[PDB]
RNA sequence: AUGAUGUCAUACUUAUCCUGUCCCUUUUUUUUCCA
């Protein structure tokens, strides 16, 4: 539903913070997300389609 | 007599009430105004057969749907016995296959509609029991490593018939009672005297001049086994001759002779035809029950049997309820059956006991281990305590491992689903004992083959109301004698049996009550006060009773009655009196229900008094689920209270279109849903009568809480900062756990039950204005004491 | 097979079925029927999520292939005590090394 | 959903199994939890209405794990996000798996 | 390219499910041929007597239903289908036998929700899982 | 497609003409009429409501009152001959069937307010 | 047909080798029954994944 | 120059509390033109 595909992607999108560094998601996943296993095996699941084809 | 004076207004009462009926609808006649060209012909001809053409599909499937279902209705009880010939016979491949071509020709269209829904389609932005093998193919799918008889049936009945209790003692029986109209017939249950005895009296023709044979019982599924069985006996089909008719459901024809019916049913049927002209006989069983009807009925038939000599008086029971019978029935004769099938070892414990639940458990613990096969019955009082029963025992079936045998712990109540009541039922599986545990539910009509053990703790949960409060208690109460006997009769029925009393011989024949208090006494009764009292009567006082209410008791009924406004002021019938006697339930509510006349609150109003009907099992809330179940509960709670909660949940289960399965998902017991359905349905067959207009608060609940308070403003409390008490009597109550408001805690309160459990208690409460208090009743309630 | 006949014939499978084998095959026959097989129907995609746990805690499991309630209990290393005891000497030979007959307990059944 | 919110906060209190002298921020998570397994309607309330609007989010703290031969990250999120989050996570696996999303060659699957 | 695939989804779609349509209807003609050879082969000592039987119940069946749809509007939903989905009732009536069960020394034997590897912790005392002696 | 992209009335109108199709060929198919659904004669009436105490004269009295009648049938419960409660009533004129209609829907006779609705028979 | 001959794989000796080592390094603030169950509890999760593998 | 009105949190009083609390047995009420 595109209300949770937006709430994942712009949950990926967050200031990142150690001691006294900050700066912001903006290309990747954060993986410390609890759905990023979803997110993970999904997007594996279209480069499964890249390698082998759809017929195969 | 009274009767006669009782009769003369009865006739009088159906002549002004078709009167009436006829008056109001030459009313309604008046009120609705009878206010009944080539092209403009030649358009509406094909509007015409537009919609005879559709109206036409709908009634075409429909009456293909009649004869549908006849083809088979037809071949149930036709083709698989006898020899039948050419012409039906290829009929019935014809209905067979052609019944089986429609379902087909249909289920093609079908498959088309949910085939064609299968598919994917991209998201469109705009701004029964199974979890249980659900879970047993994820762990075989994760563990899979792949790379002429019917004369011999009439045979069996008679061949059974004729070893009753009551066979041998057929003919002389039945001179005796051609002798006496009034004849008492005691005798105990399994003798057959429901069954065989209006076989005798229909083959012995009491039935000839077109006469009916009644059978009372004061359960309806009780009436039905009854009926069930003995329309077996005679060889016919339940209905047309041998018949039940009990509350929303008529099971009769006019071949009917064998009518069986409830003890309300009977009072009903004096709500018909105050002679029962077309009845020989009545036959009233098990009359000890001690029901307001059965004591009612008692009076009534005594009067017609006055009356009317040619008439039949049998009445026949249990136990030693002979005494006071023949006494107020002016001691008619009591023909004794001896019959009790088997032998019971009653033993007593050797002392008082402190702890008697668990002496309950380590009871059957002994039993189960030490002795022969044989199934168990154990009592208690009922719900918590039984399911704490069930927790002990299959604890220690836990603990004790296979060193013991497969314990079928089965509780049975009254609310419990009803799978659940039936999951008893089965054949024991064969090696393992089964022990039910218990309620006085399992006293009477339910029938549990196999019992061989039986133990009583030797109480019950009593209601006991004292009017000087209007509080009725349930609460525990040592069991009668005749309670005790009686559970231990329950055994025996095929075999020897034991009955455990957790109590000596000491305390049961010295300190044991005979009986139950006839129900009059102990009980309210506003709707059945009031009932007799526009049944032809005025002397409320000298009224032939078996067992008088307290004049106490009558006075708190005639005191509800005037200020509910049913009374004038003298204590005679207003129309709004009137009215709510002839409506089924008792007035508050009937009160309530006058009020949505003037709320434009029907259809909701409506729907509340059903679920006051039957509330008291509404929602499943097992142990093994609370917090899912609490929730599925949680999600309709509504602002206002819990008459509106029950308002919405039905009308999301008839939203659902009556689905099982809803209040399976959401934790509500079906059958009190469908129950109150139907008694909301009936209602609205009433509506007409009681000349309610269908109309809906169109959203606004505070009509609805406002009628609510136009019924029940006699049952409200406030607060005070001692706790919530009393508007009237300012007695201390409190409000129950489950409560929609239990903890909003309001400040003027509205309740439908008053009990006192552990503490004093009220259920189905909401919340009020005192302000509606002076809008409704200031002749009762004033402002000062607001 | 003993499941088609239980519904078959429509015996209730009784404990004599599976005493047998009832800490045998993978996930474990003694998962069936646990207590609480009715919310882990709804379990899914619990051994992806113990992998990537990793990212969220600041500690390693050694279990993390595995889970007790869903893949039952996979080892049972309860003689490796009894034999440990064996082998050292037996109860006796072990306390001759402690100061047990010191405390002048009388017997050393009930030490806790 | 009282299913799956359990089975959430299961999953979150599996962190604190030991009960150590924890920090105020866990101190603070673990009574979201409990006060979110006590009332689970005012819960499922707050999540679905995250769900529904909120698109703007805290900020997450990294550290490493070091395994001395190599580092890992490890993100630590905001306890009412976490909850949340857990919820959509076994939301979307319970669904994924019954709609059968993903293939039989995507392997670390439930069933072995 | 949203669009794009949107538009192709939805023709496809449609294409497959006229060309489905067509042939159910095809299968509807081939069972109007069943239901005509149907009655064909049909029309061509108890049963003469079992025949009025058969018009005598089916017909006072008629009567009852159109009766009690002009008492009540459906007192045939309101009677005869309602006769039959309630327990107790049908075990008055007498009716019989209306998947798997097993041994209940069989449940419950362990509970709890939550893998016994403590989530990672290792500390804790849990090697054998029963008390020495 | 274009057999639904057209409105939504003719859309349901199209669905409606199939809701006919297959409740007549179903109809056929359950085995009731020999020929399929061949056009009423617009010459009949179906008068429901009726009184087992009217019958073909009285019912053909009054209505012979629009149009000159061809029968009035009031079908029989055979074997008891009790009248039916409804009734056919046959006329020579579609007019003589609209007059009839126009006046006779709804009224009451013999204390009944039957019902007058035309003939939906192919029998 | 065919024969499968395991062994346990490089790295994964390697990881166990450097769960070792955080025990022992992570240990001057444990007591002996720490430091032993904590060793407990990671050899058993090494012999209990591989299992024949280690022979 | 001190009004009541308040859904204001803070401050404060009584050697004022931390020991005064919790889940229902049984079962029954007659009905009306269909279209």
């Amino acid at each position: 539903d595109h209300n949770i595909a937006d709430y994942m992607t712009a949950k990926n999108n967050v200031v990142i913070n150690y001691k006294d560094m900050n700066h912001t998601n903006s290309y990747g996943i954060i993986r410390g997300l609890q759905f990023a296993s979803f997110i993970v095996q999904y997007y594996g699941l279209v480069m499964d389609l890249l390698v082998l084809g759809l017929h195969r | 007599d009274e009767w006669e004076r009782t009769e003369r207004e009865r006739l009088q009462d159906l002549e002004e009430r078709d009167a009436f009926a006829e008056r109001v609808r030459q009313r309604d006649k008046d009120r609705t105004r009878n206010v009944l060209a080539e092209e403009d012909r030649k358009a509406m001809v094909p509007e015409l057969r537009k919609k005879s053409r559709r109206e036409y599909l709908a009634k075409r499937e429909r009456e293909k749907l009649e004869d549908l279902e006849a083809e088979l209705a037809d071949e149930e009880f036709l083709f698989g016995d006898v020899e039948l010939s050419r012409h039906e016979r290829q009929e019935l491949k014809y209905k067979r296959r052609v019944r089986d071509l429609a379902r087909e020709y249909r289920a093609a269209g079908e498959q088309e509609k949910l085939e064609a829904t299968n598919r994917y389609h991209m998201p469109k932005e705009t701004r029964p029991g199974e979890e249980q093998r659900r879970w047993e193919e994820a762990r075989l799918g994760a563990a899979s490593l792949k790379f002429s008889t019917q004369a011999q049936q009439k045979e069996s009945i008679q061949a059974v018939r004729r070893s009753l209790p009551v066979f041998p003692f057929r003919e002389e029986l039945l001179a005796a009672i051609a002798n006496h109209q009034v004849l008492i017939i005691e005798g105990e249950t399994g003798s057959g005297k429901t069954t065989q005895i209006p076989q005798y009296l229909f083959e012995e023709g009491y039935t000839n001049k077109g006469m009916k044979i009644a059978c009372t019982q004061p359960r309806r599924v009780a009436a039905m086994s009854v009926a069930a069985r003995v329309a077996r006996e005679m060889g016919v089909k339940l209905g047309n001759e041998v018949g039940y008719s009990i509350r929303f459901e008529d099971c009769t024809s006019e071949r009917t002779v064998l009518r069986y019916m409830t003890d309300g049913m009977l009072l009903r049927e004096f709500l018909s035809e105050p002679d029962l002209a077309s009845y020989s006989v009545v036959m009233v069983d098990e009359a000890h029950e001690r029901t307001l009807h059965t004591d009612i009925l008692f009076g009534l038939i005594k009067d017609v049997a006055r009356f009317r000599p040619e008439l039949k008086v049998l009445v026949a029971s249990a136990t030693m309820d002979t005494a006071r019978f023949s006494t107020f029935f002016d001691d008619a004769p009591v023909f004794r059956i001896p019959g009790r099938r088997f032998p019971v070892d009653i033993f007593y414990t050797k002392a008082p006991e402190a702890d008697y639940l668990e002496a309950c458990v380590v009871s059957v613990l002994q039993i189960h281990v030490t002795q022969p096969p044989g199934d168990i019955l154990v009592f208690l009082t009922g719900q918590e305590e039984i399911e704490a029963a069930c927790e002990m025992l299959q604890d220690r079936c836990r603990r004790l491992g296979s060193k013991i045998r497969e314990l079928l712990v089965l509780p049975i109540y009254a609310n419990l689903p009803s799978d659940m009541q039936a999951r008893i039922f089965q054949p024991t599986p064969p090696g393992a004992r089964k022990v039910v545990v218990a309620t006085n539910i399992a006293e009477t009509s339910l029938t549990i083959e196999g019992i061989i053990y039986v133990l009583d703790p030797g109480f019950c949960k009593q209601k006991s109301y004292n009017p000087r409060t209007g509080m009725e208690s349930l609460t525990v109460t040592p069991c009668s004698k005749a309670s005790a006997n009686q559970r231990a009769g329950r055994a025996g029925r095929v075999a020897a049996g034991k009955c455990f009393r957790l109590y000596t011989a000491w305390a049961y024949q010295h300190e044991l009550e005979e009986t139950t208090v006839p129900e009059i006494q102990r009980t309210s009764l506003g709707n059945v006060v009031l009932l007799l009292k526009s049944l032809g009567i005025h002397d409320l006082m000298h009224f032939d009773f078996l067992d008088p209410p307290p004049y106490e008791t009558l006075l708190l009924a005639l005191e509800q009655l005037y200020a509910l406004g049913a009374l004038n002021h003298l204590g005679e019938l207003t129309t709004s009196g009137r009215k709510m006697a002839e409506l089924p339930v008792d007035p508050m509510l009937s009160k309530m229900i006058l009020a949505s006349e003037k709320y434009s609150c029907s259809e909701e109003i409506l729907t509340v008094a059903a679920m006051l009907s039957v509330n008291n099992s509404i929602f499943y809330r097992p142990k093994d689920k609370v917090v899912h179940a609490d929730n599925a509960r949680v999600n309709f709670f509504l602002p206002g209270g819990d008459h509106l909660v029950l308002l919405n949940v039905y009308t999301q289960w008839a939203e659902s279109g009556y689905s099982s399965q809803w209040c399976y998902e959401n934790f509500v017991q079906f059958r009190s849903m469908r129950r109150a359905r139907d008694v909301r349905e009936q209602l609205e067959g009433l509506l007409e009568r009681v000349e309610v207009g269908l109309s809906s608060c169109q959203g606004d609940y505070i009509r609805v809480r406002k009628a609510i308070t136009a019924g029940y403003f006699y049952h409200t409390a406030r607060l005070t900062r001692s706790g919530y008490r009393t508007v009237k009597q300012q007695q201390t109550v409190f409000i129950h756990p489950n409560s929609s408001l239990f903890e909003q805690q309001p400040r003027w309160l509205l309740y439908h039950e008053l009990v006192l459990t552990t503490k004093e208690f009220m259920r189905q409460v909401l919340e009020i204005e005192s302000s509606w208090l002076l809008e409704v009743a200031p002749h009762y309630y004033k402002a000062k004491e607001l | 097979l003993k499941r088609q006949e239980a519904i078959a014939q429509n015996r209730r499978l009784t404990l004599e079925d599976l005493e047998d084998s009832w800490d045998r095959g993978i996930p474990r026959i003694n998962t069936l029927f646990q207590k609480d097989r009715h919310t882990l129907a709804y379990d899914k995609g619990w051994r992806v999520r113990t992998d990537f746990k990793q990212y969220q805690v600041l500690k390693q499991n050694p279990f993390w292939w595995t889970h007790q309630r869903h893949d039952g209990k996979l080892w049972n290393l309860n003689n490796y005590r009894t034999d440990m005891i064996q082998a050292l000497g037996g109860v006796e030979g072990i306390l001759e090394h402690t100061l047990f007959k010191g405390t002048y307990f009388p017997t050393w059944e009930g030490l806790f | 959903d009282t299913k799956l919110l359990i089975l959430a906060l299961e999953r979150l209190k599996e962190a604190y199994s030991v009960k150590s002298r924890l920090n105020q921020s866990q101190r603070e998570e673990l009574g979201l939890i409990e006060q979110a397994y006590d009332n689970p309607h005012e819960a499922l309330s707050r999540i679905k209405r995250h769900l529904l609007t909120q698109r703007a989010f805290k900020e997450v703290g990294i550290e490493f794990m070091d395994l001395y031969s190599h580092l890992v990250p490890v993100y630590d999120v905001e306890p009412l996000e976490k909850i949340t989050d857990a919820y959509l996570d076994q939301y979307l696996w319970y669904e994924a798996d019954k709609r059968r999303l993903f293939p039989p060659w995507i392997k670390p699957a439930d069933t072995e | 390219a949203d669009r794009k695939a949107r538009e192709a989804v939805e023709m496809r779609a449609q294409v497959e499910r006229k060309m489905a349509q067509k042939e159910k209807e095809k299968h509807e003609e081939k069972l109007r041929e069943m239901a005509q050879k149907a009655r064909e082969r049909r029309a061509g000592d108890g049963e003469a007597r079992e025949r009025d039987e058969i018009r005598h119940d089916r017909r006072k069946e008629r009567q009852h239903d159109r009766n009690l749809s002009r008492a009540a509007p459906d007192k045939r939903s309101k009677l005869q289908r309602n006769e039959n989905r309630d327990i107790s009732e049908v075990i008055a009536l007498g009716v019989p036998n209306p998947e798997v069960q097993y041994d209940q020394r069989l449940f419950n034997q362990s509970k709890g929700m939550d893998s016994g590897f403590a989530g990672g912790e290792d500390e804790i005392y849990n090697v054998y899982d029963q008390a020495w002696r | 497609d274009d057999f639904k992209g057209r409105s939504a009335e003719e859309v349901e109108e199209i669905k409606a003409e199939k809701e006919a199709k297959t409740q007549a060929i179903l109809l056929e198919m359950v085995g009731d009429l020999p020929d399929a659904d061949i056009k009423p004669p617009e010459n009949v009436l179906f008068v429901c409501k009726l009184n087992p105490v009217t019958t073909d004269e009285d019912l053909e009295i009054i209505f012979s009152r629009f149009g000159p009648i061809r029968s009035c049938e009031v079908i029989r419960d055979w074997k008891t001959g009790e009248s039916l409660c409804y009734a056919f009533i046959e006329f020579e004129k579609e007019e003589d069937c609209e007059k009839a209609f126009f006046k006779m829907d709804n009224v009451l006779i013999d204390d009944r307010r039957i019902h007058v609705d035309f003939s939906q028979s192919v029998a | 047909t065919a024969q499968c001959f395991l062994r346990v794989d490089d790295e994964s000796m390697q990881r166990f080798h450097n769960r070792v080592r955080q025990i022992l390094m992570a240990s001057g603030s444990t007591t002996f029954t720490k430091i032993v169950n904590k060793w407990n509890t990671a050899l058993i999760g090494l012999m209990t994944y591989f299992r024949e593998a280690v022979v």
